[PDB]
RNA sequence: AAGCUCGUAUCAGUUUUAUGAGGUAAAGCGAAUGAUUAGAGGUUCCGGGGUCUUGACCUAUUCUCAAACUUUAAAUAUGUAAGAAGUCCUUGUUACUUAAUUGAACGUGGACAUUUGAAUGAAGAGCUUUUAGUGGGCCAUUUUUGGUAAGC
RNA sequence: GAGAACAGAAAUCUCCAGUAGAACAAAAGGGUAAAAGCCCCCUUGAUUUUGAUUUUCAGUGUGAAUACAAACCAUGAAAGU
RNA sequence: GGUUGCGGCCAUAUCUACCAGAAAGCACCGUUUCCCGUCCGAUCAACUGUAGUUAAGCUGGUAAGAGCCUGACCGAGUAGUGUAGUGGGUGACCAUACGCGAAACUCAGGUGCUGCAAUCU
């Protein structure tokens, strides 16, 4: 899991990326579930991020 | 004290399939390797000689030489931390062609029909795989089909 | 359907079993180079029991093999002894049988008779190429050979 | 048999359950130098069944042998022999035909005559200088066992005799004694012109002449004498070397036709139906109280 | 039950008295047993019993339970 | 620590797709081997009392098991591949190889550019010399051996 | 399993069934049926020269083992070994 | 479509019990001067294709056949297992969350396919 964080570019606490939803990238979410917390955005947020 | 001999844990590795003991298949011997190949090694327990040791069971390697009843395998060992190059004189009994890359073989072929399908008219022939695609919006229809009503059942000993 | 499953004699064996070796033993194969016409072979003992007085590979046994019509002239002269009198076992189950006799200055030490019955086509079995197994019908059973020991010889079955 | 003596029971290949091929001997006649690749191995089959001897020219694959050319010996009759189909003579002239027959497909006709003096001589196809070698082939027996005088060995010196290189020794060919390491070059050459079958009838005629006429029946009627077997078997392997190109049998009936009347004689399957059907009257009839 | 009951005390543990639905010791339930038995298909065979199957040569199958 | 050759080339304690290897968990014993409970139907010129019983195998069933048993057989780990050192068309060299310009290996010339052959990332990648300390360890979750157990 | 004078639970002979329940110098585990087992025939390759490779591994040594090259031989009808 | 020689995969091909097989082929079968091998021309060698037979081998079909093969949301998302919690419980062990996922059992269907050469109402 430590490795799949650092390839999502997440190496401190509250960082956050935007990730593409594919079967590939689905599996990488599965082993670090416990460390981090994601959902769905929506244009309001993204835009004021 | 100890026993570290040659094929030392190799009880059920070496082992027949199960009613599948006898002479080989002359299927074997029939086949052609030359250097570059892949093949992948897998031990047969009833032929002696040029058999591998255990460790490189179930390992892939390239082709560099070609004898008589035998090949030579290039295979990379990991030893501390580095990889260290390993050449094998094999029997032909022990290998066989891999098809980790002959199914590689003819996406390339493909790609070159695709490019040239539509090199006279098409642009972006898009010759790379995808993963697998979320799945985009249907309609299910209830004609036939009302939707069937579950609920959790009771519990039963039935011992 | 019986055009060519007729019964045969396949062989006959002559066996000689002695208890020693050495001059006694080689006394009684003597009798069988004359009484057969052939040159017997002599069989090695499989192990040693110290009880019966063998030991392992000490040549106790003498047995020699006669076919064709040769062999059922000399299975005439052994059955005068028995006067055509079998009992109802002596024949196995395979269709064979076999009896024996304790002197042979009487054909012309004990000897043992045995006959192996057999039909045209055995050669399936024996052969080394293509080799086969007989079919059940084709087969040899106690009921048919010892109804063939009855047409001919003119012998008559025991008791049971 | 108990059920578990027939789940555990490992049934060997079905050529070793028919009893025809000896796979232990086919390893080594077949198996190539990997360093040789797609180089193929050339098998001289020799088969003797009943009135009857097949010589082919075979050739290993993957999906299965391949024949390169063959030759039976009841296309003899063509070149002039009509008696002894199986017989020594015949053996030697059927391997003198496979010879030519190859090598004439081949294109190497005209290189390696063969021997066209043969005397009962053991020597080999030796190849010539500055062109192409000599076609190789090895000798392949299967279950036939190897005693000298074998009729097999009799082909094998037709095949060699005809310009293809079989290499082998003259330890199994007649007139060799076990006693003096040498072959008898007159003994030998008897027995490729029927000497051994022209001795026989001049000796059983004089000893018994019922004997003679049942077993020497087609030689009488088609006025054939002992003496004259040797002119025929010679003029044979002249009409070999001559036109030895393998013709095919004009065929009366056509393949459908051959078909259509074989099928008459075939029984055919049941469906499930009618399998069901079958257990059903039986329980009615059986389990049924009569 | 109380038999059972008094066997709870020679054992360290827990254990538990339950009434089964099966037909004594068979893997068939009560309803079910008796429906085969009915179409004379359970033979006895010593203190237990035997069941006849849709499969098999009927050669077999009709000497046993010829009532079915 | 000293740097050196280069400037994203290529790589990864990761996923995916394709293709291998394994005999542990579980499971199995009317499947082999070895243990094991209870009847039932059969078998003797081949166990022994008695003129009919107990044993011994045979056949069909039944209860229960295995670190040094097994047909079947996971999960987690694990090998290789996903292109330019690649693919295709034509034909040069040899003392090797072929019945044979047959093949093998290495090349000349032509055709195909970075949606150039999955995903994500990449305080750059590759490489060399030299030398310090250390070579008594211990603890926690899970797997696990000896032992009644132990802060063993 | 069914048979054959002495002969019996075990002597020798015959047939049938027989996936190995045998055998293969030794401990155990693998392997093997027109064999790697049993019998018979012929032999010395258990030979010569010097390298490469696998295992233990520091990728040192020693032991053992694998595949070739250049010679000289054994065996077989031969491929081969 | 039949059959023979050489095969590929190596039971859908094996095993048990029956029945059928035109043509050709295969086979059984006849003989012992010759090469050759046996206690035995049984096996093996040679000769004849003549004297005979489809009886067997062989091939095909039959069986609520045994075995084997394939499939099934049959059993079962069960057993087991990766990851997580300052979850439950004295403990033994167990539930839940995000994932992977058997075997037996049950039922249904199937019973060799096929390459090269030659030959045949
Ligand atoms: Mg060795
Ligand atoms: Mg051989
Ligand atoms: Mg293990
Ligand atoms: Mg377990
Ligand atoms: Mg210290
Ligand atoms: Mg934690």
């Amino acid at each position: 899991p430590r490795k799949v964080l650092q390839l999502l570019r997440l190496t401190r606490i509250n960082s956050g990326t935007f990730v593409k939803v594919t079967k590939a990238t689905l599996e990488l979410l599965k082993l670090i579930e416990p460390y981090v917390a994601y959902g769905y955005p929506s244009y309001s947020t993204i835009r004021q991020l | 004290g100890k026993s570290h001999g040659y094929r030392s844990r190799t009880r059920y590795m070496f082992q027949r399939d199960f009613r599948k003991h006898g002479a080989v298949h002359l299927s074997t011997y029939l086949k052609v390797y030359k250097v570059g190949d892949i093949v992948d090694i897998k031990a047969n327990g009833s032929i002696q000689k040029g058999m591998p040791h255990k460790f490189y069971q179930g390992k892939t390697g390239v082709v560099y030489n070609v004898t008589k009843s035998s090949v030579g395998v290039i295979i990379n060992k990991m030893v501390g931390n580095r990889y260290l190059e390993k050449r094998l004189n094999l029997r032909v009994e022990h290998i066989k062609h891999s098809k980790c890359r002959q199914e590689f073989l003819e996406r390339v072929k493909a790609n070159a029909a695709k490019r040239a399908e539509a090199k006279a008219q098409g642009v972006a022939v898009q010759l790379k795989r995808q993963p697998a695609q979320p799945r985009e919006s249907r309609i299910v229809s209830t004609e036939g089909n009302v939707p069937q009503t579950l609920a959790p059942v009771p519990y039963e000993t039935f011992i | 359907q019986n055009p060519m499953r007729d019964l045969k004699i396949e062989k006959l064996v002559l066996n000689i079993s002695v208890g020693e070796s050495g001059d006694r033993l080689t006394r009684a194969s003597k009798v069988l180079e004359q009484l057969s016409g052939q040159t017997p072979v002599q069989s090695k003992a499989r192990y040693t029991v110290r009880t019966f007085g063998i030991r392992r590979n000490e040549k106790i046994a003498v047995h020699v093999t006669v076919r064709g019509p040769k062999a059922e002239e000399i299975l005439e002269r052994g059955l005068k002894v028995k006067e055509y009198q079998l009992r109802d076992r002596n024949f196995s189950a395979t269709g064979n049988f076999g009896f024996g006799i304790d002197e042979h200055i009487d054909l012309g030490f004990g000897m043992d008779f045995y006959v192996v019955m057999n039909r045209p086509g055995a050669r399936v079995t024996r052969r080394k190429r293509c080799k086969g197994t007989v079919g059940n019908s084709h087969k040899t059973t106690k009921e048919d050979t010892v109804s063939w020991f009855k047409q001919k010889y003119d012998a008559d079955v025991l008791d049971k | 048999k108990s059920s578990a003596y027939s789940s555990r029971f490992q049934t060997p290949f079905r050529r070793r359950r028919e009893g025809k091929t000896d796979y232990y001997q086919r390893k080594r006649l077949v198996t190539q130098h990997k360093a040789k690749y797609n180089t193929p191995k050339y098998r001289l089959v020799v088969r003797f069944t009943n009135k009857d001897i097949i010589c082919q020219i075979i050739s290993s694959t993957i999906t299965g042998d391949v024949v390169l050319a063959a030759a039976y010996s009841h296309e003899l009759p063509r070149y002039g022999i009509t008696h002894g189909l199986t017989n020594w003579a015949a053996a030697y002239a059927t391997g003198l035909l496979i010879a030519r027959r190859t090598l004439q497909k081949l294109g190497l006709d005209e290189t390696y005559k063969g021997v066209e003096e043969v005397e009962g001589e053991y020597e080999l196809t030796e190849a010539v200088e500055d062109g192409p070698r000599p076609f190789k082939v090895f000798l392949d027996i299967g279950l036939q066992r190897t005693t000298t005088g074998a009729r097999v060995f009799g082909a094998l010196k037709g095949a060699s005799d005809g310009g293809l290189y079989v290499p082998h020794s003259e330890n199994r060919f007649p007139g060799w004694d076990f006693e003096t390491e040498e072959i008898d070059p007159e003994l030998l050459r008897s027995y490729i012109f029927g000497g051994h079958v022209s001795q026989y009838m001049e000796e059983l005629a004089d000893d018994d002449e019922e004997r003679f006429s049942e077993l020497f029946k087609g030689y009488l009627a088609d006025d054939i004498d002992a003496d004259s077997l040797e002119d025929i078997y010679t003029s044979a392997h002249e009409a070999i070397r001559a036109d030895p190109a393998f013709k095919p049998t004009e065929k009366k009936f056509t393949k459908e036709q051959y078909a259509a009347e074989s099928k008459k004689y075939r029984q055919t399957k049941l469906s499930k139906e009618e399998r069901a059907a079958r257990v059903a009257a039986k329980i009615a009839a059986l389990a049924g109280q009569q | 039950v109380e038999g059972l009951r008094r066997a709870r005390y020679k054992f360290p543990g827990q254990q538990k008295i339950i009434l089964s639905k099966k037909w004594g010791f068979t893997n068939l339930d009560r309803p079910e047993y008796l429906k085969k038995r009915e179409a004379g298909e359970v033979k006895d065979d010593g203190a237990f019993v035997k069941f006849l199957s849709k499969k098999g040569s009927l050669e077999n199958n009709i000497r046993e339970f010829p009532e079915y």
